[PDB]
């Protein structure tokens, strides 16, 4: 019993959220409402990670839903799974955030967050032992980025032992066309950089080239792109919800993944990748889940792995196989590719293997990678950062809600430090 | 919540808020007698069309709107005509006496009498918002009242609703319907005087519509209720993201961060397609792609000026009707290979694109024709600045014989307010320069 409590904020992170508690729910047996309907004791051993018991044995997820406009959290709750949530949990204004982090962290979201704090707090008081908190946004955008990263510094503030975790989106002119995302998006990993001790890097250029160019859809949707998402989720998840020896509660994890305090964006990857409802009926191998589970074009982060080198990995497996060819496919591909492993850091790859296929698959594996090669996504978001600030374009937009330009270059230095710090380790000999 | 409140400002800014809210009318279902049947809620609601329109007990839909005039003919129009029922006569403001083609008297001398009645009819309209998002101010540049009143009232709103948005519609003049020959001293003197005090403004060259008419319509000489018509689904084009929700739709505000870079450089280019004949579209498919590749056809621009001799910082297309977005998505690419569009080296240059289901409507007698799919663009290119420069010329031309200028000086102004505006116009065709620099 030892309790995750979920915050999804602005629209991003609640659709991704909403998804995330979708098919866990499903993989855990758990119905639209809230009734336990499965047919295997291991779904339900770790259940209260992620879901409060309730009277008639309901189980209710252990989930926040915070925006500072009305209109995602409305789908929600008119979703298929819209009444599972706990109805107090809703936190919701009417002004919403224009796309501007500023709005979210500063103006609009500091009218809305004590609020949201008032149910954080009542979930983290009916805690057995509470671990830590996960939370779903975006950061191209004003609610999840500002609002977001706004509550993540006031949690740490009541709960400066506890571990943060996050499922941060970040954005790409591939899939945005709204000019001030790179502003918000470098705002936010300020703050990130500081605040979370583990943070999936969940990036739309990646989500869109792998709808586009590996499942071959002509116009990928956000169902798509969150769909890869769902899988992810459920993926790097999986330790925390079933019985397993590594990597089983979020603080292990981050003493397994995290050599380095400000190093903990991760790289996540997953196979097979699938469309939704493209419903395939060959299961992979375990050497084809091995080999594409490390491949680029799996990735969830627009970085080239074979431009960098892996600090530390986490494998995860599931569905039943064998655990001796899972090992000596493991040992394969460290033993194959050695030079991308830091030499400095022994035996840094760790792999689980969970014996439940995720819904519609008999065979999966996710990759969770520590890789100096992350600083690639930085890099892009900065230029995109540095086009614009120095001309101080857009900036107005900032300034009027009582931002100062100082703000902006503390943040772009601090991203650039951050890229810095990985390229000497990448550089680094034992 | 995230009300509009509309104002309406002399004679072009009355007369265009007549087709406007007639076209609103007839793309909602709402009667004359303000009536909705399709509306099940009776007496309020928060449904997208609310924006625009309150509604009473009664089940009249009346629109978030003032009309103000310093005579009294135009609005008379208004309250005796087919749309009488639609307005609270309260709603309807006029004076007896104009401004005479003056701004001074349109800001001073006769504007100061009316002032105060005229925010107090605003007030009661925005106390029955909820969570009103800003204005809509449409008038001409040339007019006494529409450029000397709007000045006085767009620095009234500043004091009275500090930073809530202000959006212009402003007629920019053009010989062939001119009135008066000081209209370049006008416009000067009320662009000065609005543009700290406007958020974004939306420059309708009466000499490009009236050139549309004439071409794509062929009509032989286009009257004001022909240029209006066409503005109002202009206007139309761009206010339907607020007035109609969908989940391709992409709110005003989100193309207005995308258009406005640094406060001043906030004057898009509205392109529109397509604008053809009944006689013409008849057994005429126009695609998504044909109507896209018109908006980079400067025939179909509301402001005549070359952005093929300029620079852009930002380029929207808001579409309605039947449109889906592989066929926008595959329409942009076919640009991006066949036009060469510059953009400065410190924007990005993907297009930020929203689409409205609901298709055009048009009003009967019109000479449009009833199209399946349309598309307005939006940009913020260098080239608009020519608008400018042309009407800087002007002004230069009369002010150095100081022709004219003791209309305004007896009513009160100080040739330092001309000379004031016009280095603010000096400094604003600079800006535009400055802007399309390359980066060092
Ligand atoms: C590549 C960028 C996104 C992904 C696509 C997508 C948006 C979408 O999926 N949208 C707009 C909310 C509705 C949603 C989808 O309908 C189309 C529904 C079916 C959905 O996927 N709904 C999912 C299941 C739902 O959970 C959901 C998720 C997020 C938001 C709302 C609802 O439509 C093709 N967009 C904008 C586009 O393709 C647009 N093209 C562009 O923006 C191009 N630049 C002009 C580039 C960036 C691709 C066209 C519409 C002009
Ligand atoms: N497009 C369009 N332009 C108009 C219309 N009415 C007047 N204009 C233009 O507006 C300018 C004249 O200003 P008006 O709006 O008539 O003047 P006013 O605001 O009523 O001001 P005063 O009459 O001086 O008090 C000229 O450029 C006209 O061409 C109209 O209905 N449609
Ligand atoms: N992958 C994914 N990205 C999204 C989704 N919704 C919005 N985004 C992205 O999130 C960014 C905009 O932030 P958003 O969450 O909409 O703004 P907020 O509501 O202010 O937090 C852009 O980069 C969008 O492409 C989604 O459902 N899935
Ligand atoms: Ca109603
Ligand atoms: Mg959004
Ligand atoms: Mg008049």
């Amino acid at each position: 019993m030892r309790e995750i409590v979920h915050i999804q904020a602005g629209q991003c992170g609640n659709q991704i959220g909403a998804k995330f508690w979708e098919v866990i729910s499903d993989e855990h047996g758990i119905d639209p409402t809230g009734s336990y309907h499965g047919d295997s004791d291991l779904q339900l051993e770790r259940i209260n990670v992620y879901y409060n018991e309730a009277t008639g044995n309901k189980y209710v997820p252990r989930a926040i839903l915070v925006d500072l406009e009305p209109g995602t959290m409305d789908s929600v709750r008119s979703g298929p799974f819209g009444q599972i949530f706990r109805p107090d949990n809703f936190v919701f204004g009417q002004s919403g955030a224009g796309n501007n982090w500023a709005k979210g962290h500063y103006t609009e979201g500091a009218e809305l967050v004590d609020s949201v704090l008032d149910v954080v707090r009542k979930e983290s008081e009916s805690c057995d032992c509470l671990q830590g908190f996960q939370l779903t946004h975006s950061l191209g955008g004003g609610t999840g980025s500002g609002m977001g990263t706004l509550l993540i510094s006031k949690i740490r503030e009541e709960y400066p032992d506890r571990i943060m975790n996050t499922f941060s989106v970040m954005p790409s002119p591939k899939v945005s066309d709204t000019v001030v995302e790179p502003y918000n998006a470098t705002l936010s990993v300020h703050q990130l950089v500081e605040n979370t001790d583990e943070t999936y890097c969940i990036d739309n250029e990646a989500l869109y080239d792998i709808c586009f160019r590996t499942l071959k859809l002509t116009t990928p949707t956000y169902g798509d792109l969150n769909h890869l998402v769902s899988a992810t989720m459920s993926g790097v998840t999986t330790c925390l919800r079933f019985p397993g020896q590594l990597n089983a509660d979020l603080r292990k994890l981050a003493v397994n993944m995290v050599p380095f305090p400000r190093l903990h964006f991760f790289m996540p990857g997953f196979a097979p990748l699938t469309s939704r409802g493209s419903q395939q009926y060959r299961a992979l191998t375990v050497p084809e889940l091995t080999q594409q589970m490390f491949d680029s074009k799996n990735m969830m982060a627009a970085c080239d792995p074979r431009h960098g080198r892996y600090l530390t990995v986490a494998a995860i497996f599931r569905g039943r196989m064998s655990m001796k060819e899972v090992d000596e496919q493991m040992l394969n591909v460290q033993n194959k590719n050695s030079s991308y492993f830091v030499e400095w850091i022994p035996n840094n790859v760790k792999t689980a293997v969970c014996d439940i296929p995720p819904r519609g698959l008999k065979m999966s594996a996710t990759f969770i990678g520590n890789s100096t090669a992350i600083q690639e996504l930085f890099k892009r978001i900065s230029e995109q950062f540095t086009a614009m600030f120095r001309r101080k374009a857009f900036l107005h937009w900032y300034t009027g809600e009582g931002m100062d330009e100082m703000e902006f270059t503390e943040a772009e230095s601090n991203m650039n430090d951050l890229v810095s710090e990985y390229q000497q380790y990448q550089d680094a000999t034992a | 919540m995230r009300e509009c409140i509309s104002i309406h400002v002399g004679q072009a800014g009355v007369q265009i808020g007549n087709a406007c809210w007639e076209l609103y009318c007839l793309e909602h279902g709402i009667q004359p007698d303000g009536q909705m049947p399709s509306d099940k809620t009776i007496g309020g609601g928060d449904d997208s069309f609310n924006t625009f329109f309150s509604e009473t007990g009664a089940g009249k839909h009346v629109p978030r709107a003032v009309f103000v005039d310093l005579e009294p003919t135009v609005i008379d129009e208004v309250r005796t005509g087919t749309y009488r029922q639609l307005f609270h006569p309260e709603q309807l403001i006029t004076g007896k006496e104009d401004a005479a083609n003056n701004y001074a008297r349109g800001h001073y001398t006769i504007g100061k009498e009316i002032i105060d009645l005229v925010l107090d009819r605003i007030r009661k309209l925005a106390d029955q918002c909820t969570g009103l998002q800003g204005f809509l101010v449409f008038h001409s540049f040339g007019g006494g009242t529409g450029s000397g009143f709007t000045s006085l009232l767009m620095e009234r709103l500043s004091v009275d609703y500090g930073k809530k948005s202000k959006l212009e519609f402003s007629i920019y003049p053009a010989p062939q319907v001119s009135t008066a020959v000081v209209e370049p001293y006008n416009s000067i003197l009320t662009t000065h005087t609005t543009l700290e005090h406007s958020d974004c403004a939306f420059m309708v060259d009466n000499e490009a519509i009236y050139d549309i008419c004439r071409r794509n319509l062929d009509i032989e000489r286009p009257t004001y209720t022909n240029l209006n018509r066409l503005i109002s689904q202009i206007v139309s084009s761009i206010t339907a993201s607020l007035r109609f929700d969908g989940a391709l739709n992409v709110d005003l505000t989100e193309f207005q961060t995308n258009l406005v870079p640094y406060p001043r450089i906030h004057f898009p280019l509205a392109t529109y397609a397509p604008v053809i004949s009944a006689e013409k579209a008849y057994h005429e498919q126009l695609s998504v792609a044909e109507i896209t590749n018109a908006c980079f056809e400067p025939a179909n621009q509301m402001v005549k000026c070359d952005p093929r001799h300029g620079k852009y910082m930002a380029c929207c297309l808001l579409y309605r009707g039947d449109v889906v977005p592989k066929d926008v998505n595959a329409a942009i690419a076919t640009i991006k290979t066949k036009r060469s569009i510059q953009f400065v080296d410190w924007c990005p240059t993907g297009f930020k694109v929203g689409i409205n289901y609901q298709p055009p409507t048009v009003v009967p007698g019109g000479d449009l024709a009833k199209v399946q799919r349309a598309v307005c663009m939006l940009s913020n290119t260098t080239a608009i600045a020519e608008a400018w420069a042309r009407l800087d010329h002007k002004f230069d031309l009369m002010y150095a014989k100081r022709a004219f200028v003791h209309w305004y000086v007896g009513e009160g102004m100080e040739e330092g307010e001309f000379s004031e505006a016009r280095e603010d116009m000096a400094a604003l065709e600079k800006d535009y320069e400055e802007v399309g620099v390359d980066s060092v």
